């Protein structure tokens, strides 16, 4: 196989774990794993109750679920000391991205009609100047296509980088002139305040994607 | 401390903890504060003695620091007596008010009442 | 628990799924042209 | 509108969410009349 | 960058669109509805 | 050649000074959210989406950049 | 040679443009969060107006991303 | 010819920078629009067309510069 | 010579990046017209005058840095 | 070669300069965060969520400039 | 002709200079119908001392354009 | 030879300039904290602590391209 | 001979740039006589020495810049 | 020689970071007289703060600076 | 020879660009001076020494460019 293939074999195994081995019997009092899970489903379910609330308020919860669950598993194993690529193996992310917003744009024309082009004038402006407001809400429409893919994958894989490189030079920081034992902690910590930077980035762009393509999806379902 | 008021009754409790809505939007009083004459807008007020709080439908009013940590509180009748749909019902009628125009700024009104108890 | 409950996202999830299959296809040609020298 | 008349109406409006007492109902339902009076003539005594 | 020297990205890319495909089928119809279970579970001990 | 090459890893690093502008753009909108949640704590519901709306839009410009200079070096 | 290196060059001061309209576009989306908050009630009239001013703000940085491609294509 | 197409190119570049300032130009009329609309409620009716006056004005320094951008590239 | 005439092209680029801080200027006159007008109500009979004196400086400082930008570009 | 060793060495500090609009970028929202605080004394709850969002948006695009330099002065 | 071309050069840097003022005159200009319309009356007074402030702004630029000059004339 | 050992002095050079942008980014969090605790005096003990981490992280990103200038100029 | 004409030109351009900094500087404590004068109404005759002392030395600045021009040159 | 020319080069980018630090000081410092005239008397709590706020801008200039001494000399 | 003269020449010129932010620096801490004295009628006495101070301070940074720019200027 490859690296990766085994790689998504191991997501796929944590997140069923999440669901079968976390969750002790269905109890109705709930384990303390399991009030994270509940919190989750519901500040994500309330806000796609929000944010799209028609008849498919729900309808597109498991998309937006499995797009926040997808980044937020993977940017966990990336960041382990020892560890290879997924999220950071930037093709599945951006692939990812315009996938869904093919299939935003294809699902706007389907669901409503060549009136899916009524979003690109999403207000009402002089008449002059309507033709100039399609063009470039159109641009900012398949914009959306790469910002939404490049803004994840950028920053998973500056942190890899990043930690990494300044690694390899903090051990031979070590190994000049033994006044640099003398305060050779406070390389060490520098990493770790790094290690733990590239954690947190990442479980926020899990959420952000999530609320994005909420937004994205909410501007052309409900035209303009 | 506080000085709040009312008409017939006044009732007013270092100024430590006062929570107010003012035309600055909301501000939070405690102990010193620096001096100001802010209008108390329609409001729902919360006095806290201690962080203990005590929620309060208020008329709207006027408030001045007083640079002594003195929160001269003067406002009009009160709540969740107040508070607990016929008032939602009378903003309906308000929409009929609405028709005629102080009657505008009257619907108006009932209209940031009915949000003032949505905001309870 | 766990349990099939059907959810028909079906044709909800149509345009989605034509989407995945095209980039599938044309990410083969890149794969492939990027494996050239 | 003239804000103490605002915050007038909005003791009046008050009186409805619902619940209330009598001394707010005699405290915002009392009015009158008033004497328009002018330069000895005197105007109509419309409503307070 | 480490990452394109790799020209496997198709190989990558096809385990990674097979593990989307898996998990969707796999909270829409069996995990997403076990939490929908402990919900309505809730609510009914809160009816009785 | 060299000259090409060079200029081909320089011209990467020009780019990307375009990022900063986009970055700073969605402090700004984070910064206005908590200013008029302060001054209205009951305004936040209307007012979340208009912020992430902002903050996309102002991060875009800087992706696009983003992009030149990944175009640079890559191609 | 010197032709090629001149357009990556200029490519990349060209794209440095674009800085301006991010955080133009931001003051927009400040001003409409600011202006709401003020008011209130205010979001009815201003929202299409504040589309419009993120819209014009975008624009002036897409001609300096416009100047970065007819550079390298062209 | 190289050095001399190069010039060319080195001018275009830079001369983009300019475009920018006007950009911002834009922005800020447009925020004193919804600043000062939101203050009065109705000032609208002349601030709106006095709005897109001021929008023309900070936008006239880009397009001069944008101009000169043309003029080296292609002229 | 070759020189001087890359020197023309070049040195033009950088004469367009004068203009910025007039875009910038000329909005920042416009936002106070709309904000002490949103304040007044009325103040714009006198205020109105003085808008377009500042607008009309605060340009002709950038239209310095442009007729550079033409001269070095003609030569 | 020389030249292009150079070139490396260069385009990494050009990369670097894009960190300083994050930074910048931190402090602004957490300017707004004590500011509002301070009117409430009691936003705070909400609003430190709210600035660490903030911060760290503004950061990534930071970051990305970082990873330029690191890409061109290590490589 | 190397000292010809740098000329040339010289007078394009100097433009950078000017953009300073460009903003300034702007700003003292903002500030006076921000304050007269506080005010109203204030601005007969204030008059004379905004021109004052409008043109030493304007002149910090305007020895940057001198100096463009300088350059070019040798 | 030369264009190697100009380079790493050179680039540090460049590289020192962004520091300059977290330096900026601790004086707004510290004009905050003035502000905010002359407005309510009572405010101070929360926001202290605040204003540390709001500096602190403002200090960081400037931290990280002087690092880089470190490294240019000893590599 | 050549390369350290071009040089001395080149650096004075680059001395401009010094200069806009004070144009700022001027407008800004302006700006704020006016608000100042807005805010009290009659502070202005102790306050317009105020103004001036910080227009002067924001002023100064560019002078500075400019005559490390004519040093250049 | 080439070396030379660099390291006077090297030296005087860095000296452009210290225009950060100028700006910054002023900022502390402007708050600290906004903060005293809006209170009349936080001075005493609040003088510590400032000069701490003061201290760190003013840092960023020197530490600017000390890359240029580096360069200079070599 | 020639490299390294002109190299002091274009030294100078690009320390004069650091003035800059102290310039502005100045104006700042005048301007704060200016609205809390107006503010108070009263506040100055108190207030003038501290002023003097942060006024000075941002001054000096400006110096410190300018000493640099004399310093590769003489080289």
């Amino acid at each position: 196989l490859t690296t990766f293939s085994l790689y998504t074999i191991i997501v796929l195994l944590v997140i069923t774990s999440l669901y079968t081995l976390t969750n002790n019997n269905n109890k109705i009092i709930g384990s303390r794993w399991l009030i994270s899970q509940e919190a989750i489903y519901d500040t994500i379910m309330n806000m796609t109750k929000g944010q799209i609330g028609g008849k498919n308020w729900g309808l597109y919860f498991p998309m937006i679920f499995t797009l926040f669950m997808f980044i937020f598993i993977a940017n966990l194993i990336s960041m382990i000391p020892y560890s290879f690529a997924l999220s950071a193996h930037l093709v599945f992310i951006i692939s990812l991205s315009i996938v869904i917003w093919l299939g935003n744009t294809i699902l706007g024309l389907y669901k409503h009609g060549w009136v899916f082009f009524s979003l690109f004038v999403p207000a009402g402006t002089p008449l002059p100047l309507v033709p100039l407001l399609v063009i470039i809400e159109t641009l900012s429409y398949f914009a959306r296509a790469i910002s939404l893919g490049l803004r994840l994958g950028s920053n998973i894989l500056a942190g890899h980088l990043l930690m990494v490189i300044l690694a390899g030079l903090t051990f031979n920081f070590m190994l000049i002139n033994l006044f640099t034992l003398v305060f050779g902690f406070v390389p060490l910590a520098m990493i770790l305040a790094i290690m733990m930077l590239e954690f947190a980035i990442g479980i926020i762009q899990g959420y952000v994607w999530a609320i994005l393509t909420a937004s994205y999806l909410k501007d052309a379902v409900y035209l303009h | 401390k506080l000085q709040f008021a009312l008409p017939h009754e006044t009732l007013y409790s270092e100024v430590t903890q006062v929570n107010l809505p003012a035309k600055s939007g909301r501000i939070g009083v405690l102990a010193n504060h620096v001096p100001t004459v802010e209008q108390l807008l329609p409001g729902v007020v919360e006095v806290m003695e201690g962080s203990n709080s005590k929620k309060f439908f208020i008329s709207g009013g006027f408030a001045t620091v007083q640079p002594d940590s003195q929160l001269c509180v003067t406002a009009i009748e009160a709540p969740l007596e107040s508070f607990s749909e016929n008032i939602k019902n009378l903003l309906a009628e308000a929409k009929k008010n609405v028709s005629s125009s102080r009657e505008a700024a009257e619907a108006a009104i009932q209209v940031e009442v009915l949000e003032n108890l949505q905001s309870v | 628990m766990l349990k099939r409950f059907p959810t028909p996202i079906l044709k909800v999830y149509w345009p989605f799924f034509v989407a995945g299959a095209a980039v599938y296809y044309g990410m083969s040609k890149a794969a492939d042209l990027s494996s050239n020298t | 509108i003239s804000y103490a008349a605002y915050l007038n109406v909005a003791a009046q409006a008050i009186r409805s969410t619902e619940l209330q007492t009598a001394s707010v109902l005699n405290r915002s339902q009392t009015d009158a009349f008033y004497t328009q009076y002018k330069n000895a003539s005197e105007p109509t005594p419309i409503t307070k | 960058m480490p990452q394109l020297v790799p020209f496997y990205f198709m190989n990558q890319l096809t385990y990674g669109f097979l593990l989307m495909i898996t998990l969707l089928i796999l909270f829409s119809q069996f995990f997403l509805p076990m939490i929908l279970r402990l919900y309505v579970s809730r609510l009914f001990i809160s009816k009785l | 050649m060299q000259l090409v090459l060079a200029a081909k890893y320089i011209g990467a690093g020009i780019s990307t000074i375009g990022l900063l502008g986009a970055g700073i753009g969605i402090a700004i909108v984070f910064a206005a959210l908590i200013n008029g949640v302060s001054r209205n704590p009951s305004i936040k519901d209307t007012v979340f989406p208009m912020a992430i709306l902002g903050f996309a839009l102002s991060e875009a410009t800087g992706l696009f950049c983003l992009m030149v200079s990944f175009l640079l070096l890559f191609g």
